[PDB]
RNA sequence: CGCAAGACGGACCAGAGCGAAAGCAUUUGCCAAGAAUGUUUUCAUUAAUCAAGAACGAAAGUCGGAGGUUCGAAGACGAUCAGAUACCGUCGUAGUUCCGACCAUAAACGAUGCCGACCGGCGAUGCGGCGGCGUUAUUCCCAUGACCCGCCGGGCAGCUUCCGGGAAACCAAAGUCUUUGGGUUCCGGGGGGAGUAUGGUUGCAAAGCUGAAACUUAAAGGAAUUGACGGAAGGGCACCACC
RNA sequence: UAAAGUUGCUGCAGUUAAAAAGCUCGUAGUUGGAUCU
């Protein structure tokens, strides 16, 4: 942010921060992300300071958009919970998405098919997206994460404090690192609102898609 | 043979040993 | 070399632990090292429940249950196949079988 | 204690839980305390009580095992005692 | 036993996943479509390549099999997932925060909102589970 | 962490403190001003107090001895300073 | 149904506690001791490790005196075995128990001296202290006891280890080691001969402590890797197996 | 004699390869906290 006026996190955002839930972490605190909580309420749940988070989100904003190239960014989700999300995500900034099964290997065997050296990696979660954030570390390869109280901090370079479980969260997460990746950029302004919602990053799971049809 | 046992033995030696010698 | 952490017992702090008989074969097995087994058996087994239940005098007399301690030495605990050898990584697991 | 008319007359001459509800109520994560009295009735008969009681865990405990300290243990034992010895 | 080798198995995934136009639910019908769209050297691998086309086709005409791609099935899994509901689910006229969430936004800057709720701390600090 | 400072800690974080851990030592200990309805003048007592402390007013003990703090009754008003 | 003897103290009993170690578990009382915690108490370097000396030291064993239930070296029988006078079974003597006096040895083991610093994380657990929503118990005014959520100190442990180290197994110590020095005691120098001979010394004895050499040898050994094998387990298979 | 960091003061080793005394006191020995311009 660099404590300038117009990168300050407005009203809106904190709305959105409440509805899906992203302050409320776990019951669990890794001793690196202690100092991205606030409290911890009387039920055990530690809440994750939103300025922290709305910094930390706009320093991965930072970095991806430092990538000349988008499609050098990767961005990654094991789960089904941010996979349509990360999807949505290169979409709309141009990343290269792995969505599902992450295989051994990809950053590290050149004889391979399915070979890519990305300038960047961005993954859902640290403790589901071990594996490319154990390959990051063979190719130079620096890692931006979706941490919550309880994730660990090995080879993550810029942790994101925020509920990585709620779908909510996960999808708003997403969201608000596309656009603010594209108003760093330069394409969409801040002046008014995206065009995109964040519903659109939500996971819907086949009972849910079944009752809203 | 059992280490014990070659313990045992050369204790027995030394009894007799002793027994001859006085 | 060291097979388990612990020395096949379970003695932290302490110097002695008073010995037990295995109920198979007597031996005189440490009480921490010994395998111990808390049988809560019928005594009425389950082929036999209808027909005491049908001979019993006194409607819904719900049977009593045995309670046996069993104490094991290694040698009974693993011919008895209570317990099984395991591989070096699955040793440490000290979760009970979920049954 | 003697028959007249056919009838044999008893009296109390002692008391016993069955083995299968003493071996129930002895479980690992708990104290079990017990005591002991002789004491004497009104009318000259001698008695040896034997009570046992067991350490309840609370309906919030999270702690696996409830245990008394000894000297909660030698309290609740004198305090058993006493009211045997009230009792009879 | 009637296990299908890898031979028949992707010979019948590749079928099915480049010519699902043709293909149908009979066994004759698939036999004639498998001979004439692949070269099958013999006629028993291309009875049992037939044979479990019919059945992987039971098995899509049913629900999504992980091993074929068939167009028509993405297309509608990624119709899926463009669904967007017509007011955002984070649109919620009353947000539920307990005091101390409300305590950070006030040390956050934000504690003139109107949309959130005071809800009563739960009493009881019995959250962890029991050990044993 | 890696890089904590030490020369400025957090008041939170040095009342955490053994009192001899701290980056000066403090003890944890006070003494009170406890007043008595029997009596009038002051009497300072020790909050960590080994012996059994007597109000010269009246026949009613101030505090009573304890693993750590003194217990001090009930009706009895204490101010502590410093 | 009782009576009498000795022995033992199940379940509760835990990778729980205490003790220098050996070791320590029925109630109650007495006697002396002890760690930790708390302390804005006192003294003010009184300390660490330790040749010489000294206390304690499982079991077995020895000498006296009791006791002698059970088990039981020796021994006597009975047993499938080619052959037990082994394993198994029935008996059974010293012992096993207690009181004195010896003995001073154990895989007496964490096969890891002690004292002191620094070096990650987490969840528990024992003790003491401190703080705090709430739930439960003694007349309705409070502590306090049992829970609950935490913090501090010591302790028994549960830990990756690419901090780090090791030959590795593994070890938050077995780390802070060729980037080698905090203090100090004991102690090893290829395998055998050999903990033997001899001398001394202790002991009633058994034996204990200290303790060679001639000679002999190219390896012995540690960790792990693959295979083979197992009268080792799990899962399958075969009328060149069986049923 | 060097090689032998296989006598190690520089500079070895003692969980499993050879190895920390069963344990604890203890005299000599060795070592010993801050603080004076």
């Amino acid at each position: 942010s660099g404590a300038l006026d117009v990168l300050q996190m407005k009203e809106e955002d904190v709305l959105k921060f409440l509805a899906a839930g992203t302050h409320l972490g776990g019951t669990n605190l890794d001793f690196q992300m202690e100092q991205y909580i606030y409290k911890r309420k009387s039920d055990g749940i530690y809440i994750i300071n939103l300025k922290r988070t709305w910094e930390k989100l706009l320093l991965a904003a930072r970095a991806i958009v430092a990538i000349e190239n988008p499609a050098d960014v990767s961005v990654i989700s094991s789960r089904n919970t941010g996979q349509r999300a990360v999807l949505k995500f290169a979409a709309a900034t141009g990343a290269t998405p792995i969505a599902g099964r992450f295989t051994p290997g990809t950053f590290t065997n050149q004889i391979q098919a399915a070979f890519r050296e990305p300038r960047l990696l961005v993954v859902t979660d640290p403790r589901a997206d071990h594996q490319p954030l154990t390959e990051a570390s063979y190719v130079n390869l620096p890692t931006i994460a979706l941490c919550n109280t309880d994730s660990p901090l090995r080879y993550v370079d810029i942790a994101i404090p925020c509920n990585n479980k709620g779908a909510h969260s996960v999808g708003l997460m997403w969201w608000m690192l596309a656009r603010e990746v594209l108003r760093m950029r330069g394409t969409i302004s801040r002046e008014h609102p995206w065009e995109v919602m964040p519903d659109l990053y939500f996971y819907r799971d086949p009972e849910e898609i079944e009752k809203e049809e | 043979m059992r280490a014990k046992w070659r313990k045992k033995r050369m204790r027995r030696l030394k009894r007799k040993r002793r027994k001859m010698r006085q | 070399t060291k097979k388990r952490r612990n020395n096949g017992r379970a003695k932290k702090g302490r110097g002695h632990v008073q010995p037990i008989r295995c109920t198979n074969c007597a031996r005189c097995v440490p009480k921490d090292k010994a395998i111990k087994k808390f049988v809560i058996r019928n005594i009425v087994e389950a082929a036999a429940v209808r027909d005491i239940s049908e001979a019993s005098v006194f409607d819904a007399y719900v049977l009593p249950k045995l309670y046996v301690k069993l104490h094991y030495c290694v040698s009974c605990v693993i011919h008895s196949k209570v317990v099984r050898n395991r591989s070096r990584e699955a040793r440490k697991d000290r979760t009970p079988p979920p049954r | 204690e003697d028959v007249q008319g056919k009838n044999c007359l008893t009296n109390f001459h002692g008391m016993d839980l069955t083995r299968d509800k003493m071996c129930s109520m002895v479980k690992k994560w708990q104290t079990m305390i017990e005591a002991h009295v002789d004491v004497k009735t009104t009318d000259g008969y001698l008695l040896r009580l034997f009570c046992v009681g067991f350490t309840k865990k609370r309906n919030n405990q999270i702690r696996k095992t409830s245990y008394a300290q000894h000297q909660q243990v030698r309290q609740i034992r004198k305090k058993m005692m006493e009211i045997m010895t009230r009792e009879v | 036993g009637r296990v299908r080798t890898k031979t028949v198995k992707k010979a019948a995934r590749v079928i099915i996943e480049k010519y699902y136009t043709r293909l149908g639910n009979d066994f004759h019908t698939n036999k004639r479509v498998c001979e004439e769209i692949a070269i099958i050297p013999s006629k028993k691998l291309r009875n049992k390549i037939a044979g479990y086309v019919t059945h992987l086709m039971k098995r899509i005409q049913r629900g999504p099999v992980r091993g074929i791609s068939i167009k028509l099935q993405e297309e509608e899994r990624e119709r899926r997932d463009n669904y967007v509901p017509e007011v955002s689910a984070l649109d919620q006229e009353i947000i539920e925060v307990d005091p101390d969430t409300k305590e950070m936004l006030k040390l956050l800057d934000f504690g003139s909102l109107s949309n959130l709720q005071v809800t009563q701390p739960t009493v009881g600090m019995n959250f962890k589970t029991p050990r044993g | 962490p890696l890089a904590k400072d030490l020369l400025h800690p957090s008041p939170e974080e040095e009342k955490r403190k053994h009192k001899k851990k701290r980056l000066v030592q403090s003890p944890n200990s006070y003494f009170m001003d406890v007043k008595c309805p029997g009596c009038y003048k002051i009497t300072t007592v020790f909050s960590h107090a080994q012996t059994v402390v007597l109000c010269v007013g009246c026949s009613t003990v101030l505090c009573q001895p304890t693993g750590g703090k003194a217990r001090l009754t009930e009706g009895c008003s204490f101010r502590r300073k410093q």
